[PDB]
């Protein structure tokens, strides 16, 4: 169908808070193979972030029930099977996003800002796979997340200002990856504190962009105080 | 804004 | 599958906020043909109320975009088609609930409280069909809602106390039906004010049930002040 | 409670 109709459907899906529809429209925009403008890339990401986010959050509630039900075997089985159905959707969605990234988005990216945004995405989606990873894949998945992040982060440090939201958002997520997935609060703190100081030191920016950057810096500070007890 | 939301920020 | 496993899945679906799953489990509990206990009837209703509720609310946002886009033909077409996809799900869900009501729930109901709860449901679901009804069915649909409500309301007035949450919830919804669907604020006010006064006049009840009844009476008062300017 | 929610109360 027509790219621009698909994009309009994505925006209507978004106003309706129907993120699965929204993702399906943006996915098929992507699959026509032309590079996405910013707006479109934002719609794609917003859609899939909500789709995967509803499942991660459901996965958490149910995993946690499954843990509390050891070892009432029949109840635990109910929770575990439901957990697996959720995980089944979570993996399919991560796989889809990761395949889009590899076939279309990262290949087509013609500016640094896009490259970084998409490699950050790749880190994020491998990270969501890691959150629920079966012991025998976990290692490969975690390596895939950390390399995508690390690659995004190197490009952003050479190509974008320390106060750019994309680069800060990436420092936030990469540092959460180190805490939550790699269990290195050290690494996580030094990453976050580093990005936060670099942005302060630059700090110039306008009144709106000044907010976005501040909001993300607030998240970095918040995690920092948290993680240092 | 659109961009903040699109960045899928961790907590 | 086993009724009790299905019920446990419904509760896990609920804690996960996955209402479409929750409805599917409770629907197939219902379709085994035995009368539902209270808990089960509550799970069924909670599930479908959320499933239909997400669609009504999406339908509103999108209908409203569709109105504001007269007459940019191509944009309006985008909104209208999306609106129809939403309406397509809304009708299927109402039809399903109404068929459950007719084949299983209202047939099996062995106490007055259940009868009222389910006839109220029948009023509610025909009402949701009326909210989006095509001109040529609207009349029959609106008659179907009002009769189910009226029947519930007569039974509740003979069989339940004026302060019972079910009976109050029914007076609330029937009075909203008169305002929003039948455009009779007169009728709506006299219905709501009547139920609210009847409950006051009885007012005795315990500390919890005293809350549920008070919360619903607060909603009746709220609508009352609203509707009288 | 369960019952309030189950009653699908109009606004």
């Amino acid at each position: 169908m027509d790219k621009n109709e698909l994009v309009q459907k994505a925006k209507l899906a978004e106003q309706a808070e129907r993120y699965d529809d929204m993702a399906a429209c943006m996915k098929s925009v992507t699959e026509q193979g032309a590079e996405l403008s910013n707006e479109e890339r934002n719609l794609l990401s917003v859609a899939y972030k909500n789709v995967v986010g509803a499942r991660r959050s459901s996965w958490r509630v149910v995993s946690s029930i499954e843990q509390k039900t050891e070892g009432a075997e029949k109840k635990q089985q109910m929770a575990r099977e439901y957990r697996e159905k959720i995980e089944t959707e979570l993996r399919d969605i991560c796989n889809d996003v990761l395949s889009l990234l590899e076939k279309f988005l990262i290949p087509n990216a013609s500016q640094a800002e896009s490259k970084v945004f998409y490699l950050k995405m790749k880190g994020d989606y491998y990270r969501y796979l890691a959150e629920v990873a079966a012991g025998d894949d976990k290692k490969g998945i975690v390596d895939q997340s950390q390399q995508a992040y690390q690659e995004a982060f190197e490009i952003s440090k050479k190509e974008m200002q320390p106060t750019h939201p994309i680069r800060l958002g990436l420092a936030l997520n990469f540092s959460v990856f180190y805490y939550e997935i790699l269990n290195s609060p050290e690494k996580a703190c030094s990453l976050a504190k580093t990005a936060f100081d670099e942005a302060i030191a630059e700090l110039t920016l306008s009144e709106e962009s000044y907010k976005d950057s501040t909001l993300i810096m607030q998240l970095l500070r918040d995690n920092l105080t948290l993680w240092t007890s | 804004q659109g961009l903040l939301d699109a960045l899928d920020l961790a907590s």
